[PDB]
DNA sequence: AAACGCGGGGGACAGCGCGTACGTGCGTTTAAGCGGTGCTAGAGCTGTCTACGACCAATTGAGCGGCCTCGGCACCGGGATTCTCGAT
DNA sequence: ATCGAGAATCCCGGTGCCGAGGCCGCTCAATTGGTCGTAGACAGCTCTAGCACCGCTTAAACGCACGTACGCGCTGTCCCCCGCGTTTT
């Protein structure tokens, strides 16, 4: 699944980013870096979950979990 | 009946404030004039956001504010930013940096 | 006619720095937040504005990461971004 | 609950023909809950600090000055002074 | 101060070690640190799930969101097996 | 009169833990585990760098722990390292990297 | 009272990073540097101190100014 | 007899990162931290630990941004630290 | 700590061989859209009883001194480990 | 890359001395029973509703193949600057 995120996809973020030429080993390097960084959040968020005793992962639990990350995010209820 | 908040000239709820502040678990007691003053503030930031944003929209020939006006005005304020370093605006984008 | 190399990707950061779209495709995305979280916790449902919140907030979050490791490479008298400027950045941040 | 009726409000004092769309609408909403924490959480440290059972105006007035930065601060602290006045005379 | 229990539970992990004042404060300083950082994040849980009371499962969650890795394996196992026996007396 | 602290088999204060979860502003109610499970905790985490910060006076031929151990112990270990990434050890010392 | 950080002060403070060669504009951009950060943990340490109604800056200023600035010191009473 | 240049450097590097003691001279920085003061509040006194705890921390500071301008400086294939490494370090971190 | 005397690794800049990634176009998936359903899990409602708190007496663990003896700081011996400078 | 003399760091060490936490004594305060009151956490229980699924269509983006221009990493050379040491504050 890690696959779905493209070279096109992480050229278009490197794009946003301000990036003009990108080398070919950049893109296995950003799919691990990504992969990190959801792994993070989603175990907090799921911690998060079974404490509320859900079996549903909630936008909130998100918010929360990067909350505690230092990575606040504002538009999702908080 | 006369309301906290236009008692202090305020469009922000002095009342729901000091309830927030009650049973926020922050501290045993709250004073009077703690709601009124945190009201005031947080009005004054939110005027402050509005302004800078709807000036945004009115450069991008809007009539409306989304989350990128709201993403311009904060990012292009050195206080602003600095205020929200660590907050992402979700559909905010980015500045034109090359 | 033939552009030379750089124009186009110029145009290309001109016109996604003026965007707030996301860039991901969402369902790719979708299957990605699923398989990982599956290692937490089995027979996770998600509500919809989860799996986009935590879009937005890979997204903001590579971005920044390209934002510093361009700095890197420019460091580096170099305008390609490499995968040891990717590693300095993170080092720096404490990643 | 949201603090949606006020930042309307206010939209209409600072820009009386702008209005806002609900994805903005959700981040002001975002911003209003954040600062107030943070407000809220410095003030009730200077109290426990202070070994002070009570978070009063000079307890958020000196929260205000440690996380607005620069003018930021300076106008908030006129505005909650000027509101707690205006509310002692009733 | 903890001082008193830092020095007992060097006294059981090492019975010939002493250990220097400002090492003392150090270890004051971390205990009083690590127990805000859980209490605060207990106390975040229950506010999320609306509840009035932090109790061991508000305890045991912040510590598996604070602590990295096997340091939360063993800090659950020391308090489950802690509350365990105490309500055993 | 027996300690909670002896009920749990702890050496760390479970009545004084309790107090200051009570007085320390974090919820209306605090459960009878809470306490407890904290308190042990606490025990774990100062055991652990304990341990290994006389581990390091023992390397360094030292009958004694100072904070230079204490620093080793927790930079050495990689968990240890992460949880106290943002602390600074006074007369610590940084690890010998060129 | 800035040049009072002399340059041997500042080569020592390198040395414990690990450097081996310093160019000689190092050691004005370092002065810059300390003065900025100083004045930050100086200016919220007088904030608490000014809050308790206190002519004498304590320790526990400094920490709580450490503190917040995401600096934690251990060691100071906290 | 004469050492090459880096030899002693060297030397130090490994002094100093074996050392705890504070590397600036009390005085000196006692007398900066109180013209800073000045300038926030008139007639400031200074408990010695304050004073202490400040130069814990800016030491701790100063020769954490050294370690990052370091790793900047061999990004860029020199062995000097030069102010551009600074700013870089500082840019990344965020300061 | 500050200022002066050499000085040679060191940084900075010009050449260039070459991989290497940007641009472009064709075929293939495969993601987006739309529609319909299911049911399992989230949300509101009601009884209750167990786990929470409130007041309070005490006596015992815990904090404030207190004297001291052992380990840490120091000082010259001297020992072997590092670094410089000729030659195979 | 290896091998010796010649100096020049640190590390080990026996000796001496002194500061400071450790066991001890004292004090006071607070932790723990103890009983009673009460309040929200459990347990259904019931409803509903929000995305897993499917199925089909559709069309826009992903791979791949190629062409080809352009930065990368030595490689070498110029000059020049922090260092090491020495002498004097």
């Amino acid at each position: 699944n890690i696959q779905g995120i493209t070279k096109p996809a992480i050229r278009r973020l490197a794009r946003r980013g301000g990036v003009k030429r990108i080398s070919g080993l950049i893109y296995e390097e950003t799919r691990g870096v990504l992969k990190v960084f959801l792994e993070n959040v989603i175990r907090d968020a799921v911690t998060y979950t079974e404490h509320a005793k859900r079996k549903t992962v909630t936008a909130m639990d998100v918010v929360y979990a990067l909350k505690r990350q230092g990575r606040t995010l504002y538009g999702f209820g908080g | 009946a006369k309301t906290r908040s236009s008692r202090a000239g305020l469009q922000f709820p002095v009342g729901r404030v000091h309830r927030l502040l009650r049973k926020g678990n922050y501290s045993e007691r709250v004073g009077a004039g703690a709601p009124v003053y945190l009201a005031a503030v947080l009005e004054y930031l939110t005027a402050e956001i509005l302004e800078l944003a709807g000036n945004a929209a009115r450069d991008n020939k809007k009539t409306r504010i989304i989350p990128r006006h709201l993403q311009l005005a904060i990012r292009n304020d050195e206080e602003l930013n600095k205020l929200l370093g660590r907050v992402t605006i979700a559909q905010g984008g980015v500045l034109p940096n090359i | 006619h033939r552009y030379r190399p750089g124009t186009v990707a110029l145009r290309e950061i001109r016109r996604y720095q003026k965007s707030t779209e996301l860039l991901i495709r969402k369902l790719p995305f979708q299957r990605l937040v699923r398989e990982i979280a599956q290692d937490f916790k089995t027979d996770l449902r998600f509500q919809s504005s989860a799996v986009m919140a935590l879009q937005e907030a890979c997204e903001a979050y590579l971005v920044g990461l390209f934002e510093d490791t361009n700095l890197c490479a420019i460091h580096a008298k170099r305008v390609t971004i490499m995968p040891k400027d990717i590693q300095l950045a993170r080092r720096i941040r404490g990643e | 609950e949201s603090y949606s009726i006020y930042v309307y409000k206010v939209l209409k004092q600072v820009h009386p023909d702008t209005g806002i769309s609900s994805k903005a609408m959700g981040i002001m909403n975002s911003f209003v809950n954040d600062i107030f924490e943070r407000i809220a959480g410095e003030a009730s440290r200077l109290a426990h600090y202070n070994k002070r059972s009570t978070i009063t105006s000079r307890e958020i007035q000196t929260a205000v000055r440690l996380l607005l930065p620069g003018e930021l601060a300076k106008h908030a602290v006129s505005e909650g002074t000027k509101a707690v006045t205006k509310y002692t005379s009733a």
